[PDB]
């Protein structure tokens, strides 16, 4: 009865330094729905996040999306932390404006 | 065309830190539309989308009132569930609910759902017959007795051969605009150089709705299935979703391979290359 | 429009 949660870490529109978007952290397929999620710039974490309301897929595992809006630039660092109870240690995703 | 609408709910017990928490949502489509959490102080059921907004106040007492009861019903579920199962109070538990209609395009009923998981595996559901429930084990033959002696399927398929179609087709009349498009993916492929030997080629879809998609890799002509890597299908946050297939390929071989994009808002499929 | 049976008890 226990699934590890997916994350990707992505912004909305495609990062344009310079130009307000918004940082998604998209959790899915875990189980169970105790979660705790951060979005996190240059390693500190960011206080205005917001996020969906829990729901599941068909095969009744869950899903967040976590989401902030932001400024991207050339230097500026961006990730999400993840923890749960399949997770030993925090999970951090670092946002790569490749994938 | 074919629109469904589906109810979410789950309810969590959270030993020595509350009650168990409850909290519903709505679709239609892959469209969120309205939303409940137990958790908020004065609890109510809140729009999420803009034209349920419309809906009177007489509609968001009635639904709130339906999701506080459930509220507590869910609460009195799960403490059945465990005393059947003899577990201890210490633990976690978890109960969920999917339920709705789908219909097609003349606005004919096609299926109605209605099933219970209980930590993460199905309990009982309600036969596509809409009169008959299969259950999963003995605890739930136990609730099977009781929703027999409540007559609850009958009352079930009178709600999702009626109401159930009659809203539906309301929110799709109300907001017909949003809900009857369909937004095309935006297309585009990234390389990425792995080693000496070989690199990654990512073929990615943007801003498309609704959800259902296919992405494909070729090389060229044939499909590589067991080697094209897939990421779940996200949200944008914006209604819309997101996308996209890698495939590893050889350094130097990179114009062998396209990608392949399949979608209801595109009438061709769509080509795409390094 | 959620279904009003929300006494559903397992």
């Amino acid at each position: 009865i226990q699934r590890t949660p997916k994350i990707q870490v992505y912004s909305r529109h495609p990062a344009e330094n310079g130009k307000s978007n918004f940082l998604n952290c998209y959790v899915s397929g875990f189980h169970p729905s105790d979660i705790e999620v951060d979005l996190l710039k240059n390693g500190e974490r960011i206080e205005k996040v917001e996020h969906s309301d829990l729901s599941f897929s068909k095969d009744w595992s869950f899903y967040l999306l976590y989401y902030t809006e932001f400024t991207p630039t050339e230097k500026d660092e961006y990730a999400c932390r993840v923890n749960h109870v399949t997770l030993s240690q925090p999970k951090i995703v670092k946002w790569d404006r490749d994938m | 065309g074919s629109h469904s609408m589906r109810y979410f709910h789950t309810a969590m017990s959270r030993p020595g830190r509350g009650e168990p928490r409850f909290i519903t949502v709505g679709y239609v489509d892959d469209t969120l539309f309205v939303r409940f959490d137990s958790d908020a102080t004065s609890p109510r059921k809140e729009p999420r989308a803009p034209w349920i907004e419309q809906e009177g106040p007489e509609y968001w007492d009635r639904e709130t009132q339906i999701s506080k009861t459930n509220t507590q019903t869910y609460r009195e579920s799960l403490r059945n569930l465990r005393g059947y199962y003899n577990q201890s109070e210490a633990g976690s538990h978890t109960l969920q609910r999917m339920y709705g209609c789908d219909v097609g395009p003349d606005g004919r009923l096609l299926r109605g759902h209605n099933q219970y998981a209980y930590d993460g595996k199905d309990y009982i559901a309600l036969n596509e017959d809409l009169r008959s429930w299969t259950a999963a084990d003995t605890a739930a033959q136990i609730s099977q007795r009781k929703l027999e002696a409540a007559r609850v399927a009958e009352q079930l398929r009178a709600y999702l051969e009626g109401e159930c179609v009659e809203w539906l087709r309301r929110y799709l009349e109300n907001g017909k605009d949003k809900l009857e498009r369909a937004d095309p993916p935006k297309t585009h492929v990234t390389h990425h150089p792995i080693s000496d030997h070989e690199a990654t080629l990512r073929c990615w879809a943007l801003g498309f709705y609704p959800a259902e998609i296919t992405l494909t890799w070729q090389r060229d002509g044939e499909d590589q299935t067991q080697d094209t890597e897939l990421v779940e299908t996200r949200p944008a946050g914006d209604r819309t979703f997101q996308k996209w297939a890698a495939v590893v390929v050889p350094s130097g071989e990179e114009q062998r391979y396209t990608c392949h994009v399949q979608h209801e808002g595109l009438p061709k499929p769509l080509t795409l290359r390094w | 429009g959620e279904t009003a049976l929300a006494l559903l008890l397992l």
